This record gives structure tokens, C-alpha cells and sequence, in this order.
């Protein structure tokens, strides 16, 4: 939780301070990815640079698969705009 | 100048009349002044100094074109102070 | 995020003082960056003063384009300057029915001084180190019938307010070698 | 003609030293200058100097008496 | 100047605009002029 | 009739739907009637 320190003195009024103490949980995996966070329309290649590490700094052999897609416009349908776009063209790649 | 409900402000200068025709070199001129301008009295009263100089520093204001505009307060400062200082971004405790 | 406005132009609100002074040039400084916050190479930006393009200024290889609007004989009040990035080769696929090219407008006010004389300080956008005397710059216009004809010498008084204590005050005198304009540097002694 | 300039900040901080700058100019004869912070009862002595040639741009330290509640005061 | 239906009058001078703020020494001035004044043009054009 | 749906009438197998607005005690002057085809199952992908 977040413990709070309070201090009363002859001159000060409240010396408040905060904690952020957390449960000491160590998930055995940690994946590091840095997305570009912004992509322009006239681009053809989206590069992902992914790594993954154990708790104690060890490489992790395994399969890394990425699936990226979206929707098209979702106008609303029926008395709005019945048939619209696609299910979103979803692509998929996998690597080792 | 407003510190603890104390104005400390000297009274406004007398208001001139908007119909006294005055001659310059050419045509016949009436006086006027806009509500919002900038002068030495407003490059002070923002840093917070007090002047007592006799020399003219304050803008002259004509009747019918006073400050009005109720309380023209914009963002006024571009402050970067705050609290919370955290998004979700859970970087869980991952080291001994 | 899939973005559409490839090019963006902004007014860095550190310089670009909001009050303009007659006879002192008004500086316009514009930041030009694209997509994920990167500087641009040589690009031209149009500085429209009221409704007429007058500037046509190129950048300085880091998106720091600086233009000097001449302010002498400006007796308006509002004087809304606008900068646009006009080039019929960009890709600006707007979405929210806005203008069709990057644009930004600043709305300034007019400084008053009855005899006609103006003092401006060219501000600093970087922090100043301790123990190093610094030379913040001041521009000045000092018109006729002001301080008094026949005397080629003017003294500016200098004041620094740190927290609430007036500290490091000074006096700087200048010789009016030229007619009425110029610039003089304060030996500001920044100390802890 | 004599032109003068007082400079002290609008909010003095009780119990700490401050400064006050005065900028007398224009006079020709030697002059007598006094700067006083008119407290409730007591007078302060920021400047009590004889003024000697013109261009008297001088600035001194002065110590504000401690006060427990923010109060308006006058400077003469 | 009107003699036998002939004006002989030079055309009127251009009209300035009533909103151009101009500076004198002090305040800010707009221009104006009365309809009826007296100048050299009406001190002549009466003698002829 | 003016702002209230009163009829809700069905067609007659060849698109000739006929309704009879009752006019007794109308002392209005303009009385703008509007008809709409409201069924939240059809497709109206409007353009303009
Ligand atoms: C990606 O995942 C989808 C899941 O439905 C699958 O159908 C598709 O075949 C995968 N991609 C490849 C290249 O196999
Ligand atoms: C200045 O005056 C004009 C007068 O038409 C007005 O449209 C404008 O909003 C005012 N302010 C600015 C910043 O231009
Ligand atoms: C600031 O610039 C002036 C220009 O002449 C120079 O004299 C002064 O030494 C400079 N101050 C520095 C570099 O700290
Ligand atoms: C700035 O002031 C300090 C304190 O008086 C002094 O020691 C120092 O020499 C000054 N700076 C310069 C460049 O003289
Ligand atoms: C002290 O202050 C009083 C006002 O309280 C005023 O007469 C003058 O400034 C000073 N007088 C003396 C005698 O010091
Ligand atoms: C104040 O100014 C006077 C002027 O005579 C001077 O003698 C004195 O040293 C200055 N400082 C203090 C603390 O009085």
C-alpha cells in the first residue's frame, strides 16, 4: 500500500510524506518492447524490436508471435450505415 | 499587490473626456485609448515591486473605454507543478 | 497511433514576447518538426502580418526559424501575426475539417510610453550555471524630445529580484555613438 | 528638478533582512534623505544620509521587525 | 465659380478614413473634422 | 401532423398507402404534414 508519515512540531503544521510499498513479486518473464508510438501514413515497414529476459538476466528461447490489426470505420449500422468496412484485415507473424 | 485581502493599490487616475477636440499638426483629433495595453505599471504589479516616482508611468485612460472585461484571466503562468506524477505503467519490482 | 499531419509548426512560448514596442523589431521564432518530434532540413515558412505574406523565411537546419518583423510606424492595437508552412509537396491529410496546411497564430498587444522610448530584454530559454557571470542582452529605442537632445549618454538602472529580496543591483551607462538605437550587455553575476 | 525612485518589494518577509533601493537624481545642491518604514509604533532608519553630488543610486539592507500576523505598513 | 453653367471647380480632395489611430505626444487620437469651417478656399471662391 | 406521430399506417401491397387526417377543429394556417419511413432494419447509407 501507501503508508503515510505525519509529523507535528512546535513550528510546522504537518510534515506529510508518502510511501509506495509494494508486494515483492517477481514474474519469471519480462518482455521489453519500444513501440514507435506514432506512424505516418506513407510508411510501408513497421519495425518492432522485442527482447525478453528472466528475473536474473537470462535469455529466453521460445516463440515470439505478433498479431496487429484494427477496425475500419464502425459508422453504427442499421438506420445508420448497415454494412461497413471489414472485420479489419488482421495480419500475423511469428519468429524464434 | 493583493496580499491577505489588502489592496495596497493607489486609486485610478482621473478619466479624461472623449469629446475635447485637440489639434496636432493636421486634422482635428478626438482622444481615445483601448482597454488592454501595456505600460510600466503593468510590467510592474506583476513582478510585485512598488514605485513612488513622480514621473509619469501609468497609461492614460479615457471614459467609455475603461478596463471592463470582468476578470481577463487566461492560463496565466504555464505552470509545471502538480501532483500524482505517475501513470499506470506498472514497472513491478523486478530486482533483488 | 497512426498520425496524419506529417508536418507541424509551433510557437515556442519562451521567446516571442507578447508586447511589441514601436521601433524595436518584433522577433518571431518558430519550431518546425515532423511526425515523432524530429528537426527538418531547409524549409520555407510564410509570415503573414495581417493579411499579406511578407517574410518567406527559410529554416536553419534545426527547425529554429527566426524572423524580425519591422515594427516602426505600427500604431494598431491587435496585430495578429500568423505563420504557415506552405509547400505544395507536403502530405497533410487532415481529419477534423481544419485548414489544409500547418498554421499557427499569435495575438500580441502594444506597449505604451508617452514621450516615445522602449526597453526590451532578449530573454533566456536555458538555465544559467552558478559561478559564471552572464550577459543577458537588452535592446533599446530612445527617441528625440525624450532624454534631451545634445547629450549622447544614457544610464540604465538595473535590478534583480531573487525570492523577495532586491539583490545584485547595478548601473550601466552607454554612449550614444550612433543616433538612437543599439544594444548593451549587462554583466549579470549569477551566484548561488 | 528632482526625480526620485523608491524600490522595495510589496510583501516584506518578517524576520529576514531585505534591501531597499533609492534613485535620487536631478538635484544640484547637497540634500538630506530619509527612508522610514512606519511600523505600528516604531520608526525604522533605512536611510538617514546627507546626499552628495547628484546620481545618488544607493541601496541598503534593513531588518523587518517580527510580526505574527500579516499586516499593512507604510514607507515614507 | 459657377458662371453660365460651367463649374470651373477642381475635384474634391480624397477622403481620409475615420479609424486610423494616430499618435501625437500623449493619448491616442482618431481624426475628425467639422462640416462647416473656414479656410483659404472659402476665403477665395467668394471674391472669385 | 405537426410534431406528433398519429397515423402509423401500413401499405396496401403495391405502395399506395392512404391515410385520412381528421381536420375538424383545425384553425391553424400552415399545417405542414410530413411522412417518414421508419423501420430500424433497412439500409439508408446517405451521402449528402
Ligand atoms: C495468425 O493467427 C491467426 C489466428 O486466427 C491464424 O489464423 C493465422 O494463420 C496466423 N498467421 C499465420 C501466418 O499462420
Ligand atoms: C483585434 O481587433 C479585431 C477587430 O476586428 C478583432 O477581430 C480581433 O479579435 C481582436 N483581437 C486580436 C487578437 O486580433
Ligand atoms: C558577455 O558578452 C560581452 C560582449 O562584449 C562580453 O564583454 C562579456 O565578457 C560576456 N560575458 C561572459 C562571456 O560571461
Ligand atoms: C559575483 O559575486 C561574488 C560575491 O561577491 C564575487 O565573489 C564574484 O567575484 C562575482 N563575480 C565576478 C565575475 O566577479
Ligand atoms: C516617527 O514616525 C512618526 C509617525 O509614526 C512620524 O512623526 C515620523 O516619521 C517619526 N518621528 C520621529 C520624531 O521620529
Ligand atoms: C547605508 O548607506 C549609508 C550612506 O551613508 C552607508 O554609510 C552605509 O554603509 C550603508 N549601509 C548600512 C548597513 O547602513
Amino acid at each position: 500500500g501507501s503508508y503515510t508519515i505525519t509529523a507535528e512540531g512546535e513550528s510546522c503544521e504537518s510534515a506529510r510524506q508518502g510511501f509506495t510499498v509494494d508486494e515483492y513479486i517477481l514474474p519469471r518473464f519480462s518482455v521489453i518492447v519500444d513501440p514507435p508510438n506514432t506512424i505516418s501514413i506513407l510508411d510501408d515497414i513497421l519495425t518492432l524490436n522485442v527482447s525478453a529476459i528472466y528475473t536474473y538476466g537470462q535469455p529466453v528461447p521460445g516463440s515470439v508471435t505478433i498479431k496487429c490489426c484494427r477496425e475500419a470505420s464502425s459508422y453504427y449500422g442499421r438506420k445508420g450505415n448497415c454494412f461497413k468496412g471489414n472485420r479489419g484485415i488482421c495480419t500475423n507473424i511469428t519468429g524464434e | 499587490y493583493n496580499y491577505g485581502g489588502f489592496n495596497l493599490e493607489e486609486p485610478e487616475p482621473p478619466c479624461e473626456d472623449p469629446n475635447t477636440v485637440i489639434f496636432c499638426k493636421g486634422r482635428y483629433y478626438l482622444p481615445v485609448s483601448s482597454s488592454t495595453e501595456g505600460d510600466t505599471y503593468q510590467n510592474l504589479r506583476r513582478v510585485g515591486l512598488v514605485l513612488g516616482t513622480s514621473s509619469k508611468i501609468r497609461k492614460p485612460v479615457v471614459c467609455g473605454m475603461e478596463a471592463k472585461f470582468s476578470v481577463p484571466r487566461k492560463s496565466s503562468g504555464e505552470s509545471d507543478f502538480g501532483s500524482s506524477l505517475s501513470n499506470g505503467h506498472v514497472e513491478t519490482l523486478r530486482k533483488n | 497511433m497512426i498520425t496524419s499531419q506529417l508536418a507541424t509548426l509551433i510557437f515556442d512560448y519562451d521567446a516571442l514576447k507578447e508586447f511589441y514596442k514601436r521601433g524595436i523589431p518584433y522577433l518571431v521564432k518558430v519550431i518546425l518538426t515532423d511526425a515523432n518530434d524530429n528537426p527538418m532540413a531547409n524549409e520555407q515558412v510564410e509570415v503573414e502580418l495581417a493579411g499579406k505574406t511578407i517574410g518567406a523565411v527559410l529554416t536553419d537546419k534545426e527547425g529554429r526559424a527566426e524572423y524580425a518583423i519591422d515594427t516602426s510606424s505600427f500604431v494598431q492595437e491587435n496585430f495578429t501575426v500568423v505563420v504557415s508552412y506552405e509547400n505544395p509537396h507536403q502530405c497533410y491529410y487532415t481529419e477534423w475539417e481544419g485548414p489544409d496546411f500547418p498554421t499557427a497564430q499569435h495575438f500580441v498587444m502594444r506597449f505604451y510610453s508617452e514621450t516615445g522610448s522602449f526597453l526590451d530584454i532578449q530573454g533566456s530559454s536555458v538555465e544559467l550555471n552558478c559561478g559564471q557571470v552572464h550577459n543577458i542582452s537588452v535592446r533599446y529605442i530612445l527617441s528625440l524630445d525624450g532624454m534631451g537632445e545634445g547629450a549622447t549618454t544614457a544610464t540604465f538602472y538595473y535590478l534583480a529580484m531573487s525570492r523577495a529580496k532586491i539583490v545584485q543591483h547595478g548601473q550601466r551607462d552607454v554612449h550614444l555613438n550612433q543616433s538612437k538605437s543599439g544594444l548593451f550587455n549587462i554583466g549579470l553575476n549569477v551566484t548561488s | 528638478k528632482v526625480q526620485y525612485a523608491l524600490t522595495i518589494p510589496a510583501l516584506l518577509k518578517s524576520g529576514e533582512t531585505q534591501r531597499a533601493c533609492v534613485n535620487l537624481i536631478g538635484y544640484h545642491q547637497p540634500l538630506a534623505l530619509s527612508v522610514v518604514l512606519e511600523h505600528q509604533r516604531v520608526n525604522i532608519s533605512i536611510f538617514s544620509e546627507k546626499v552628495q553630488p547628484p546620481h545618488y543610486f544607493k541601496c541598503n539592507k534593513f531588518m523587518v521587525p517580527t510580526v505574527i500576523t500579516n499586516a499593512p505598513d507604510f514607507v515614507t
